RNA sequence: GCUCGUAGUUGAACCUGGGCCUAGCCCGCCGGUCCGCCUCACCGCGUGCACUGGCUGGGCUGGG
RNA sequence: GAUUAAUAGGGACAGUCGGGGGCGUCAGUAUUCAAUUGUCAGAGGUGAAAUUCUUGGAUUUAUUGAAGACUAACAACUGCGAAAGCAUUCGCCAAGGAUGUUUUCAUUAAUCAGGAACGUAAACUAUUAGGGAUCGGACGGCGUUUAUUUUUGACCCGUUCGGCACCUUACGAUA
């Protein structure tokens, strides 16, 4: 129930029935797959071209107009991160909270947070280690996170 | 209480429930289309936008986002679907 | 996290029975809980369910049953053991049913007694 | 004292092509009776909302 | 060649929310110390006293200055943080919660052996089934006040998630 501090937390985004029509919001799906490979072009992670789709086009999922996924698509393409987005920002963040720690030490609640998203990172390591995503063995620590970075 | 048709609760009371708590969940969000009154150009904006949606061209705007629905900016219409 | 979402749905079952309530919203639903009622359906010990999709099942219940249960690590059975099983789960021999997952599918005891076929204990209702 | 964490432990749901027989009807084809046609004749053709039987011809549905 | 998209996850964005944390800064009194005056006989404590300070003037009156501490009243059957804990303003720095979304990889997850980070006291003791309050979103609106009229906010009401706590009932229990 929300992994680290306590708290239930019902914040979910809904989805539809009928994974097929939407119909008045038109647009061929060749489009909307040209437009994602546009936005990965530009660099953009898959969770960000969503929401860009969700602003401007006439786009419900792309899993509904397309057979497949955005991650999907794009590692169809190759057009796909290093280090599956959600893994990326998590390093990113550790980085960040390494960063403050350096300059300022006495901070213990940010040294215990920095401790909580290294416990994280290292619960989906595993786990995107055991479904063949990323190369055995993966350390993050300041010796590779500094050097992942972006 | 003690029986009531499970499978057919009625409209208004299962209008009432929590989205992820109605029978089949669904969303209760909807699509807006937009236009600015100089410009016969038809955005279509969802109901809780994030993004500061502009129209075609034109640095305009058509909402601005917030905690919950989209605020629609000043004169606009629009129709719902 | 009790994985075992058949015992979810028949502790919900019990929920109702014991509250006098006439019907419940099962909300995971599953095809072997489906299997289950389908058996106390057969034995009336269940009116009448459907499963409506987002699903979940609603069950209309008559007001004639006592426990439900699931038996938890699944142990195998023959036809020689399951006599001395059922009258060590049942309170009477003609009292409810034990249920039973064989190779001719999900059965009461009785049944599995006519088709002359054994298997692993699921669970029992009476 | 609380949180993270490893060996360990429990680990969501979703997942039975071809041929043969059979009954009912239709559409069509074919043999005969009647009637008509044409052929000098022999003969053949049309001919089942006129009659009768056949078709392992075609189509739909049910059952094995 | 790629399922439901989970009423379990992790992430992204937006408006936010908080007496959560660090660094600086800004104040506020009060206490002590010192100075300048007006002093002019006690002052201080205690149940009474005494030690002590007191014509070089104590305590008191007024005005400044310095130092260290803490943040009254607001202050709650509340808020935030995992815990100890956290109350002056403003700035900076990351982080976190919930909500909403027209957001993504699709088992990543649950639990803890080993280990790792933070740290004078005690003394009377699957639902319950809703309702009344409460605060944080999001949505809706007959209306009062902003409002010179639109925003927007305050008040009232309803819906919806989420969370500290109350009472009733146990659905029971059981040591
Ligand atoms: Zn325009």
């Amino acid at each position: 129930g929300r992994l680290h501090s306590k708290g239930k937390g019902i914040s979910a985004s809904a989805i539809p029935y009928s994974r097929n029509p939407p119909a008045w919001l038109k647009t061929t799906p060749e489009q909307v797959v040209e437009q994602i490979c546009k936005l990965a072009r530009k660099g953009a992670t898959p969770s960000q071209i969503g929401v860009i789709l969700r602003d401007s086009h006439g786009i419900a999922q792309v899993k509904v107009v397309t057979g497949n996924k955005i991650l999907r698509i794009l590692k169809s393409n190759g057009l796909a991160p290093d280090i599956p987005e959600d893994l990326y920002f998590l390093i990113k963040k550790a980085v960040a909270v390494r960063k403050h720690l350096e300059r300022n030490r006495k901070d213990k609640d940010s040294k215990f947070r920095l401790i909580l998203i290294e416990s994280r990172i290292h619960r989906l390591a595993r786990y995107y280690k055991t479904v063949g995503v990323l190369p055995p063995t993966w350390k993050y620590e300041s010796s590779t996170a500094s050097t992942l970075v972006a | 209480v003690l029986a009531v048709d499970l499978l057919n609760p009625s409209p208004a009371s299962e209008a009432r429930k929590h989205k992820l708590k109605t029978l089949v969940p669904a969303p209760r969000s909807f699509f807006m289309d937009v236009k600015c009154p100089g410009c016969f150009t038809i955005t279509t904006v969802f109901s809780h936008a994030q993004t500061v949606v502009i129209c075609q061209g034109c640095t305009n705007v058509l909402c601005q986002p917030t905690g919950g629905k989209a605020r629609l900016t000043e004169g606009c219409s629009f129709r719902r679907k | 996290v009790r994985t075992s979402v058949l015992h979810d749905a028949l502790n919900s079952i019990n929920n109702a029975e014991k509250m006098g309530k006439r019907q419940v919203m099962i909300r995971p639903s599953s095809k072997v809980i489906v299997k289950f009622l389908q058996v106390m359906q057969r034995h009336g010990y269940i009116g009448e369910f459907e499963e409506v999709d987002n699903g979940k099942i609603v069950v209309q219940l008559n007001g004639r049953l006592n426990k439900c249960g699931v038996i938890s690590p699944r142990y195998n059975v023959r036809l020689a053991e399951l006599e001395k099983w059922v009258t060590k789960l049942l309170p009477a021999r003609q009292f409810g049913y034990v249920i039973l997952t064989t190779s001719a599918g999900i059965m009461d005891h009785e049944e599995a007694r006519r088709k002359h076929v054994a298997g692993k204990i699921i669970g029992f209702f009476y």
